[PDB]
């Protein structure tokens, strides 16, 4: 009944590029170029965001090789800075941060599946939230059947992401040597060199890379992971910068500055563009790119709330497993239950700004927690140890990158801290009580639903 | 305490046929379920209205064209100098302008026919390759130049005579020459003093329209009768033709009303030009506490708004003393007028008016942006309705998109802005409520939603409510 380690390198490659490449790169690659205003510096700040990111890739490596536990953050934070910080942490990705991230990439894969039949007007919106439903209804199923499944649709699903990109590519470099090389001829002119402009130009590309850390999610289930984790993340991490600066480099090469700054979704654009025929093969390719997204997201968080249940800060029962198949059957259907009422909510694309200084908070003290370690207690069997450099800058960054969404939208980051401080009364009073204390009704409810939905799934806890 | 069922313990409770049969059953019913959301969702898309085609838009059915009648009275300089434009492209496109026209560029030096050649540019303005380099500039921030044909500049007639059109065949031989060069159109003036004219316009439209598709031709007249207008638009109708017809100092609310709905209905609502006159600015007829409301409304009809250079400021030829009024000087800064100091105001140049919201040139610009990014104001449908005593008010919807409406008054007194219509389609019914966006004179605040049947209206009021897509 343990948790088979089937988990292989390429499937963990799969897992870091098809997660980090998405619709950031697709719809809204127009973060850094607005606050730039030239061309040449925005791939330079491309560059450097990627090279940072980079770092922080390493770091992680780094912990999840020390540690070796799932959570990817909370494990960590737990073991470095304690329980209720690992379980402020739980609250908040438990309550908004997994479930609007799901709603959001089954929202858009909706909105893409059917663009070709409404292309100028705007799709209905029952249809949109029925293709949604649908979706994670049915990917929580062949998640919830094995586990090779999930890794052969992830496969998949990144191998067509890929070779779109790779046709957007090739494509705008044999448009630049047609002999045109027209936009770059007198490119950084009218750049805007203020800092408050490097400034916004660094934090929208450092947000253009995040999710380099979903293969630490599952670190318990890689065949042997002191080789696989370290080259995983390294293999990863290079070719997604590459393909994001190649892109970056096919867009301002076929179109003007005038419209992809005001472009809805400039891939659709390109495609308008260039491609005479076949302007439908690019939605389809977002659309495939949301699919993978949503089922990487799944796979992290069904292990994410394993390993919570299983440290006894959620419910006793979501650390069960399936007796025939080994896949942990409460953990899915919770995760596509909240999913799923998360997508009743209109208007649910405001709800990524309650949480863009939580996020970031948690990676910087995942790593101020990595120092701590390193300083506390130095002599555990560490197999790959770096120097301290990139730790440091890393949490130079994330001071950074903490600091800049408080000044600005700072009533929005307060109701966040609200949110994620909104789940202390359950902790001061059912989690850090001991056992036996508690009122006996709960607990004979409680163990009796336990009964009732482990006959009903076929599940023991693990062995 | 239950700890839940143990594996084997599982494995022996498991065996009543009553759990193996839910599990059966709650399977079947996943899939039932999952199936009819799938129904339900290709239903409703079927059950859904397909949406009109976009007309497919040349460059100059977007936003606005910008005319310069004299380059050295431009920069404010004596000096005719492209390479002086480089630093008024700039300019040009804060005022998003989508087009140019540059005045006659060509040598013109009096009324000799053949001495006066249009392939060569003066040395004053410049030289050809200064001149290739502005367009390359200019095409990198997409402002494609039109080059001003008319022959004699330097004339009483362009033509250098009423009754010869030799200078057609210059005219011919110049198009080709320019067009390998790089021009994207070409515009002539004086209409009504060259004879044969039809046949010209047509021969003309038909070779540049078989140079290419984008390349433009644009006719200017200072005639003032509908009836010579539709006599001239009967062959070719891709002929952008500017008249004096909309020039009315009275111009009462009913009185606009009746000549531009006559002027669309004579032609069935299709493309055309709407500026004030050929070559005159609109102060040149319109006093100062009016210049906002036709700004107002020519970045809204139904064509493309040409302008002469100058009026996104408000310049008057008339307080500004010593300078012919055909040709004034753009007030850059306080000094970019050098004779007579202090004449000069703050209101009266660019840059004290760049920081003023409630300044002349950021209407020009607010405006410039609405017209050149919004589809219900690109190529929209257009409806005016019958209001109170001079009243001018329509509105524009495209298909879905965020619909438009103006409100304006051609009168000196305060008007209850009744909006009574009665006859609006079905997919643009008004509503009660909708937002705002700018007024003319202040006193309101954007982004509140105000309901639209108790609207209070002031004397040269001219309002932007808009109302989002509903049924
Ligand atoms: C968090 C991820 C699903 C988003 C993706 N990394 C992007 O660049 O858009």
């Amino acid at each position: 009944m343990q948790l088979k380690k089937e988990i292989s390198l390429l499937n963990g490659v799969s897992l870091v590029v098809g997660n980090m490449i998405g619709s950031g790169i697709f719809v809204s690659p127009k973060g850094v170029l607005v606050h730039t205003a030239s061309y040449g510096m925005s791939l330079i700040v491309w560059a450097i965001g990627g090279l940072f990111s980079v770092v922080g890739a390493l770091c992680y490596a780094e912990l999840g090789t020390t540690i070796t536990k799932s959570g990817a953050s909370y494990a960590y934070i737990l073991e470095a800075f304690g329980g209720f910080i690992a379980f402020i942490r739980l609250w908040v990705s438990l309550l908004v941060v997994e479930p609007t991230g799901q709603a959001i990439i089954a929202i858009t894969f909706a909105n893409y599946i059917i663009q070709p039949s409404f292309p100028s007007c705007d799709p209905p919106y029952l249809a949109c939230r029925l293709l949604a439903a649908a979706c994670i209804c049915l990917l929580t199923f062949v998640n919830c059947a094995y586990v090779k499944w999930g890794t052969r649709v992830q496969d998949t699903f990144t191998y067509a992401k890929v070779v779109a990109l790779i046709a957007i590519i090739v494509m705008g470099l044999v448009k630049l040597c047609q002999g045109h090389s027209e936009h770059f001829q007198d490119a950084f002119e009218g750049s805007s060199w203020d800092m408050g402009n490097l400034s916004l130009a660094l934090y929208s590309a450092l947000f253009s890379y995040s999710g380099w850390d979903t293969l630490n999610f599952v670190t318990e289930e890689i065949k042997n992971p002191e080789r696989n984790l370290p080259l995983a993340i390294g293999i990863s991490m290079p070719i997604v910068t590459l393909i994001y600066i190649l892109t970056n480099v096919a867009y301002y090469t076929v179109l003007n500055i005038s419209d992809v700054l005001s472009s809805d979704a400039v891939a659709v654009t390109f495609a308008d563009q260039t491609f005479g025929m076949f302007s439908w093969t690019i939605p389809i390719a977002v659309a495939l790119s949301c699919f993978g997204g949503l089922n990487a997201s799944i796979f992290a968080s069904s292990r994410l709330f394993f390993v919570g249940s299983r440290e006894g800060h959620l419910p006793d029962l979501l650390s069960m497993i399936h007796i025939e198949r080994f896949t942990p059957i409460p953990a899915l259907l919770f995760n596509c239950t909240m999913a799923l009422i998360y997508l009743i909510v209109e208007d649910v694309f405001q709800l990524i700004n309650y949480f863009s200084f939580s996020y970031w908070f948690f990676v910087g003290l995942s790593v101020v927690g990595q120092l701590y370690l390193r300083w506390k207690e130095p002599k555990r069997p560490r197999p790959l140890k770096l120097s301290v450099f990139f730790p440091i800058v890393f949490c130079i960054c994330s001071v950074f990158l903490v600091i800049v969404p408080l000044f600005t939208d700072t009533i929005n980051s307060l109701i966040g801290i609200g949110i994620a401080l909104s789940g202390v009364p359950f902790y001061f009073m059912g989690v850090y009580l001991p056992e036996s204390r508690r009122p006996l009704f709960i607990r004979n409810v409680l163990a009796a639903i336990t009964r009732g939905t482990q006959q009903l799934c076929f599940c023991v806890l693990t062995e | 305490k239950f700890t839940g069922l143990s594996k084997e313990e599982l494995l022996k409770v498991a065996g009543s046929p009553g759990w193996v049969r839910t599990r059966w059953a709650l399977l079947l019913l996943f899939w039932l379920g999952w199936l009819g959301m799938l129904a339900g969702a290709v239903v409703i898309i079927v059950r859904a209205p397909r949406c009109r085609e976009l007309p497919a838009q040349k460059w100059w059915h977007t936003g606005a064209l910008y005319r310069i009648g004299d380059l050295q009275a431009f920069q404010g300089h004596g000096a005719g100098n492209l390479a002086g434009l480089k630093g008024r492209l700039d300019y040009l496109s804060s005022l998003k302008v989508k087009g140019l026209v540059l005045g006659p560029i060509h040598k013109n030096q009096k009324d000799d026919v053949a001495q006066t050649d249009l392939l060569q540019i003066d040395p004053n303005f410049g030289s050809k390759e200064d001149f290739d380099s502005l367009l390359q500039s200019a095409k990198k921030k997409s402002i494609r130049v039109i080059l001003d044909l008319t022959p004699n500049y330097r004339g009483e007639n362009s033509w250098f005579s009423t009754q010869v059109d030799t200078v057609a065949t210059k005219v011919k031989d110049a198009l080709e020459f320019w067009l390998q060069a790089g021009v994207d159109g070409f515009q002539v003036r004086d209409i009504e003093n060259l004879k044969d004219a039809s046949s010209f316009l047509a021969e003309w439209q038909n070779i540049t329209k078989g140079f290419s598709e984008d390349r433009l031709l644009i006719a200017g007249t200072n005639s003032s009768d509908l009836q010579q207008i539709l006599s001239l638009l009967e062959s070719n109708k891709d002929l952008l033709l500017t008249s004096s017809y909309l020039s009315d100092s009275g111009s009462t609310g009913e009185h606009t009303k009746s000549l531009v709905t006559q002027y669309l209905n004579a032609t069935g609502n299709r493309w055309c030009s709407w500026s004030l006159s050929q070559a005159r600015l609109l102060t040149s007829f319109l006093p100062a506490q009016l210049l906002r409301l036709y700004q107002l409304m020519l970045f809204t009809l139904p064509g493309t708004p040409v302008f002469s250079y100058g009026d996104e400021i408000g310049l008057d030829a008339a307080a500004l003393p010593g300078q012919p009024m055909e040709a004034p000087v753009m007030l850059w800064d306080e000094s970019s007028f050098p004779d007579i100091p202090g004449a000069v105001s703050a209101n009266m140049t660019v840059k004290g008016q760049s920081e003023d919201p409630g300044s002349l040139l950021s209407l020009f610009r607010r405006l410039s942006d609405q017209r050149s990014k919004e589809r219900s104001l690109l190529h929209g449908d257009f409806h005016a309705f019958s209001a109170g005593p001079g009243l001018f008010s329509y509105i524009r919807h495209w298909d879905q998109n965020e619909r438009f409406l103006v409100v304006l008054n051609f009168g000196d007194v305060g008007l209850s802005a009744g909006l009574q219509a009665s006859d609006l389609p079905a997919s643009a019914s008004l509503p009660a409520k909708a937002d705002l966006l700018l007024s003319t004179q202040p006193g309101r605040e954007e982004g509140s939603p105000l309901e639209l049947e108790r609207l209070k209206l002031e004397p040269h009021e001219g309002l932007l409510l808009r109302f989002p897509y509903a049924a």
